[PDB]
RNA sequence: AGGGGAUCGAAGAUGAUCAGAUACCGUCGUAGUCUUAACCAUAAACUAUGCCGACUAGGGAUCGGGUGGUGUUUUUUUAAUGACCCACUCGGCACCUUACGAGAAAUCAAAGUCUUUGGGUUCUGGGGGGAGUAUGGUCGCAAGGCUGAAACUUAAAGGAAUUG
């Protein structure tokens, strides 16, 4: 949100649901972001360093926060069918 | 009735906690140890807490008791640990469903066989 | 008082009053 | 306000049953609101059972209950019946025994 | 649920589905050829067909009609298409 | 992305079928899992290890990915779980919760139950719902073991089992801890069935 | 029976939206449907969107993103006086920078900003935000 | 002294975590009231209204007293408390804490073009609570707040200049009216306005980065 | 649409269906019937002049106990009689 | 207006009860209760919730219809039938669990998709009394139905829930 000229103005620029990009707000305490692991040659996980992803509380309380992650992981490369995209 | 009031017997439980060693199947003795390790205005307020610490410690000796956790438990539970020699791939093969073994086949590999049916 | 009995109440009244105005028909 | 969903009692799908009269009272009652027991006994008792085949030609006999079905009114019903009165959920629960 | 393919829905739940539901609707009635050996010709039947069809020459009957289904006559013979 | 040897052994399938992992809730079954694999006839639904298999593995990807291992949490209330959370949470950080749970334990700083986790891992959301529930007033991701007729709701990757009894829940709990170790960790290589025994977890007796 | 094959349509993508879904089938798609997901899509408020033959009406599959506050239609589709046109835009739109009155002019189904570029005016079909 | 309890109350006295728009970005579940002073210590309060209840009880009648409060500075960071004791400071005191805990963030923007700092709403906005509907609309510079008194100093002290209100319901019930401005403005930071479309590529959390320097003992 | 036509042709129906409903209100009733002009002693006028027929004590009601000083007052340009009260201490040995 | 008139039974008369008891309880029992031909047009005539159309969420029962099965059971010689079991699908009468959502709440798959306020349409309400009264019209054999005011009076009447 920028201004007359060029500066950036209004603190705070909201996360957004990973499946919705609907906006997580403050109170949304229901919310969640799992950090997941990037791994490297023979097991091992490469500590601090994750693909990561947002879930909001909206979505988690209608119980789709397990479908949903299987969705966006797949599509990332962390799942390996699981997830079809018919029905 | 000789039901002992909270005060009594949450000053065991807090006793009990944290001088489980000292402390003994004896009230006798747990008594003097009231006196040198808390403060209490009445003799008669200190037997009447030294006499549960005693009950309290006489059948922990004989399995937990609920409340009162000294951490020593979690680490004899930790210690006290394991079974098995045996588990649960013998005899022969697994005996599976038509269609988990249609499972397999269309997922894996090789897997030992054995059909079964089932009806109503 | 009851509803009813008042509905009564003011049917008797009316069939009164349907009495008294007709005797000047 | 509302008090129940079944209303009085168990009504939808049609509107109008058939009153039936309650068997203390005489009280008519629409059959679906009716509150009704079996009343299933033994002819005799809890004593003369004994007594009834000791005096008694036949081998123990057979021996018949009284089957006969019971019509109460909710007064009838809450008066002695069956009746309590529930607190807010227990109102809720259909289960007998 | 949340996300899926509308446009491309598995032939199976696609299958249990109702006719006028399908993505696109068609029917889900077949017709068929269908012969008594009696005779050497082939009479094409609807499988829900309301008029007990008669055969082409003999007066046989064929198949009765149903509340869907036609139900065809005992001793006989038939494929789709 | 896909490691590469991480495939469904053929080792860690007959685990699994010999624990039952496959064998799905009967007549009821919730919309929300394609976890199945074709109605076997008379009740049961199979359940699709090769998925069972991963999301475990993924779960276990994001249970190792917090920085100290020990505010990662286990839970269980059932009893055929209890002896399994307390062996997970042995061997690797991870805080544990058998038994009763006790609300107030993730809001409430005043309790003596207090924890503040990163991650919640739970092994019935029925039993476990007081967990499930209070984690999400408070922003804390959810691993749960999952069966064909488990509520869904606030728990993300669900790991599809069979909360039926036995030995299922004792070899997911292992298969767990034997991949957070295998991650970033204390153990080995290949094959490597490890030195630990499954029926380590396993409710005891009588 | 059916009023507004608008409506539907507006109303379907509304609740999909709101319930988080990524995409809905519709029907039974219009001439007029078209144009309207047409000018959303311009502007981004939904994806792409397909139309499949039934040989019929029509039916839509609309693919959209979650940018959509708000998709809805006016009722009666009162003329305006494209002076009236600021009237409409203030009692429904959001603020002064953002957001689209969709109306039906003898120039084209167009937003009324394409309205107002164009200087034409017409009738009023719906709104976007 | 303060002794934090809670991962969040560690990092921040700990000079780790420096603005709550960074507990907002990650949406930190708050429960220490000394982190909201130590993050943004202008917060003035300020008692908005104070009225006595009753219950009756199996041996006496009982008469506490509700206060409503408003805490913020005038920049954005607005909180409402409402509590009950029976003593009217204890209630103005945990009233005001609770007001801190509870301390949103407003996006305030420009009634119609880019000029010099926003100062207005982004959107329109709605908050009900009970009977209450308070509507927000953005409104021309030197509008002012067009509010009722209690609003209108529930938004200044949110720090918004020009505004239109309108309100729907039993308005004479402070509480509610309050409570619905209040989640009025605080949905304006959940409005998706197209200069929010923007992709962004998700920051790691404080809880995370500095995972030691938190931790219990 | 619960219950209003919305038509863009129902204009008169929502007129007519407006006129039918205002005479729910009692001022706009009151306007049309004529009442202040009919009924009411005053012409429907802000003040009226009359005659002091007799002094009236009028008691107060509940939960109040006082004589309130009144005059009945004939209207001059009316005849229609009328009680008012005498405000203020006194004041009733003002009149006659 | 005819028939019928077992039963129960407004009215009436009684026995008790009661300070009284025109009642509750008991007895006698007229009309009535049933039927034909004609009237009447009202019920808390109730889901106190207009109709048509769309969309939004889960579960197990059940009524009707239809489809699918190397299902069960009926024996005869296997069938065909039939009844039953499983899966699905239209359309019903309902219940369960949830609530994204709604509401003043009780509660509600509509009472949801509403200040981010418009699918179509019918009807009714606008503080409480006065009053469903007065008056006119109209229908009715009657009882009464429909339509339906004001003057004046009044600061509350009222709803849901909470504690006593
Ligand atoms: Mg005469
Ligand atoms: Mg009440
Ligand atoms: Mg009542
Ligand atoms: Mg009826
Ligand atoms: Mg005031
Ligand atoms: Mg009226
Ligand atoms: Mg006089
Ligand atoms: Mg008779
Ligand atoms: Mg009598
Ligand atoms: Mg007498
Ligand atoms: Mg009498
Ligand atoms: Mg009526
Ligand atoms: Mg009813
Ligand atoms: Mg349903
Ligand atoms: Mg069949
Ligand atoms: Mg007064
Ligand atoms: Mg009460
Ligand atoms: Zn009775
Ligand atoms: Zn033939």
């Amino acid at each position: 949100m920028e201004n007359d000229k060029g500066q950036l103005v209004e603190l705070y620029v909201p996360r957004k649901c990973s499946a919705t990009n609907r906006i997580i707000k403050a109170d949304d305490h229901a919310s969640v972001q799992i950090n997941v692991a990037k791994v490297d040659e023979e097991g091992r996980a490469i500590p601090g360093e994750y693909v990561t992803y947002a879930l909001s509380g909206y979505v988690r309380s209608r119980g789709e926060s397990d479908d949903s992650l299987n969705r966006l992981a797949q599509n990332d490369g962390l799942l390996k069918n699981v997830w079809s995209y018919s029905r | 009735g000789r039901v002992r009031t909270k005060t009594v017997k949450r000053a065991s439980k807090a006793l009990i906690e944290r001088y489980y060693p000292k402390l003994t199947l004896d009230f006798q003795t747990n008594k003097r140890l009231c006196d040198e390790i808390a403060t209490i205005q009445s003799k008669r307020l200190r037997n009447k807490i030294a006499g549960y610490t005693t009950h309290l410690m006489k059948r922990i000796q004989k399995g937990p008791v609920r409340g009162i956790s000294f951490k020593l438990q979690e680490e004899e539970r930790e210690r006290k640990d394991q079974y098995v020699p045996e588990v649960s791939r013998s005899n022969g093969v697994l005996n599976v469903d038509n269609q988990t073994s249609d499972l397999v086949k269309s997922l894996g590999l090789k897997l030992p066989l054995s059909v079964i049916n089932v009806s109503a | 008082m009851r509803a009813k009995w008042r509905k009564k109440r003011t049917r008797r009244l009316k069939r009164k009053r349907r009495k008294v105005r007709a005797r000047s028909k | 306000p509302k008090k129940r969903a079944s209303n009085g009692r168990n009504k939808k799908g049609r509107g109008h049953v058939k009153p039936v009269r309650c068997v203390n009272c005489s009280k008519s009652i629409p059959k679906d609101k009716a509150i009704k027991r079996m009343a299933i006994r033994n002819i005799v008792e809890a004593a003369a059972v004994r007594d009834l085949s000791e005096a008694s030609v036949y081998p123990e006999y057979a021996l018949p209950k009284t089957y006969n079905k019971l019509h109460y009114c909710v007064s009838c019903a809450i008066h002695a019946r069956i009746v309590r009165v529930r607190s807010r959920e227990d109102r809720k629960n259909r289960a007998p025994p | 649920v949340l996300v899926q393919d509308l446009l491309h829905p598995t032939a199976a739940s696609e299958a249990r589905k109702h006719k006028l539901k399908t993505l696109v609707q068609g029917p889900r009635s077949y017709f068929l050829d269908v012969k008594c050996p009696g005779c050497l010709n082939i009479t094409t039947v609807f499988s829900h067909a309301q008029t007990a069809v008669t055969c082409e020459s003999c007066s046989t009957i064929l198949c009765t009609p149903t509340g869907g289904k036609a139900k065809l006559s005992e001793g006989t013979s038939f494929r789709r298409k | 992305s896909l490691p590469a040897t991480f495939d469904l052994t053929p080792e860690d399938a007959q685990l699994l079928l010999a624990a039952n992992t496959h064998l799905g809730a009967r007549n009821v079954q919730v919309h929300q899992e394609p976890y199945v694999f074709n109605a076997r006839p008379d009740g049961v639904h199979v359940i699709n290890v090769g998925k069972t298999w991963e999301k475990l593995v993924l779960a276990a990807r994001i249970i190792a990915a917090i920085p100290n291992p020990e505010d990662v949490v286990a839970i269980s209330s059932r009893t055929f779980g209890q002896r399994a959370v307390l062996k997970f949470a042995a061997h690797t950080g991870a805080t544990p919760i058998a038994g009763r749970f006790t609300p107030g334990s993730f809001t409430n700083y005043i309790t003596r139950s207090f924890k503040e986790p990163r991650l919640v891992i739970v092994t019935d959301p029925r039993s476990d719902a007081q967990a499930i529930k209070e984690a999400s007033y408070v922003n804390i991701p959810v691993i749960a073991l999952t069966d064909l007729d488990s509520p869904s709701e606030f728990v993300d990757v669900a790991i599809p089992c069979n909360n039926r009894g036995k030995h299922s829940i004792g070899l997911i709990w292992y298969l767990l801890a034997r991949e957070v170790l295998r991650l970033r960790g204390a153990l080995v290589d290949r094959t490597q069935p490890w030195s630990i025994m499954p029926d380590l977890y396993f409710y005891r007796d009588p | 029976t059916r009023s507004s094959v608008l409506a539907d349509a507006l109303n379907a993508i509304n609740n999909a939206e709101k319930t988080g879904k990524r995409q809905v089938l519709i029907r039974p798609s219009s001439k007029v449907i078209i144009k309207f997901l047409q000018v959303m899509q311009k502007h981004g408020y939904i994806g792409e969107f397909e139309y499949i033959d039934d040989h019929r009406s029509g039916k839509i599959v609309v693919q959209l993103n979650g940018r959509l506050n708000k998709c809805g239609v006016i009722s009666p589709r009162f003329n305006v006086k494209i002076g009236d046109i600021e009237k409409w835009t203030a009692n429904l739109l959001p603020a002064r920078q953002f957001g689209y009155v969709i109306l039906t002019t003898s120039a084209g189904i167009m937003d009324h900003e394409e309205a107002r570029r164009k200087h034409v005016s017409g009738k009023i079909l719906g709104f976007v935000y | 002294g303060w002794v934090p309890v809670t991962k969040l109350g560690r990092l921040v006295k700990a000079g780790k975590i420096t603005t709550i728009e960074e507990i907002f970005l990650h949406s930190l579940p708050v429960k220490e009231f000394q982190i909201i002073d130590t993050l943004l210590p202008g917060l003035q309060d300020e008692v908005m209204n104070i009225k006595p209840v009753q219950k009756q009880t199996r041996a006496g009648q009982r008469t506490r007293f509700k206060a409503v409060v408003v805490v913020g500075d005038s920049n954005g960071h607005v909180g409402l408390g409402i509590k009950t004791a029976k003593e009217v400071a204890g209630a103005i005191r945990a009233g005001i804490i609770i007001a801190k805990l509870s301390v949103i963030p407003i996006r305030r923007g420009y009634w119609g073009t880019n000029l010099g700092q926003p100062h207005s709403l982004a959107t329109k906005t709605t908050g009900k609570c009970g009977s209450v509907t308070v509507r927000l609309i953005p409104a021309p510079r030197g509008s002012g707040i067009v509010a009722s008194p209690a609003v209108k100093k529930l938004l200044q002290l949110a720090g918004v200049e020009d505004v239109y209100t309108q309100s729907n319901g039993k308005t004479r019930t402070l509480e509610n009216t309050l409570k619905a401005a209040f989640v009025a403005i605080g949905n304006t930071y959940g409005f998706l306005t197209p200069n929010l479309w923007a992709e962004q590529p998700l920051p790691v959390s404080p809880l995370d980065i500095y995972s030691d320097e938190a931790s219990a003992q | 649409g619960k219950g209003k036509p919305r038509g863009l042709n129902s204009a008169r129906k929502l007129r007519v269906h407006r006129r039918n409903n205002r005479w729910a209100e009692n001022n706009y009733k009151k306007r049309l019937l004529g009442t202040a002009f009919k009924s009411s002693p005053f012409g429907g006028s802000s003040h009226a002049k009359g005659i002091v027929l007799e002094k009236l004590g009028i008691e107060s009601k509940q939960p109040n106990s006082a004589i309130r000083k009144c005059v009945r007052v004939q209207l001059i340009k009316n005849g229609k009689k009328v009680t008012a009260f005498v405000p203020n201490d006194g004041c009733l040995n003002f009149v006659d």
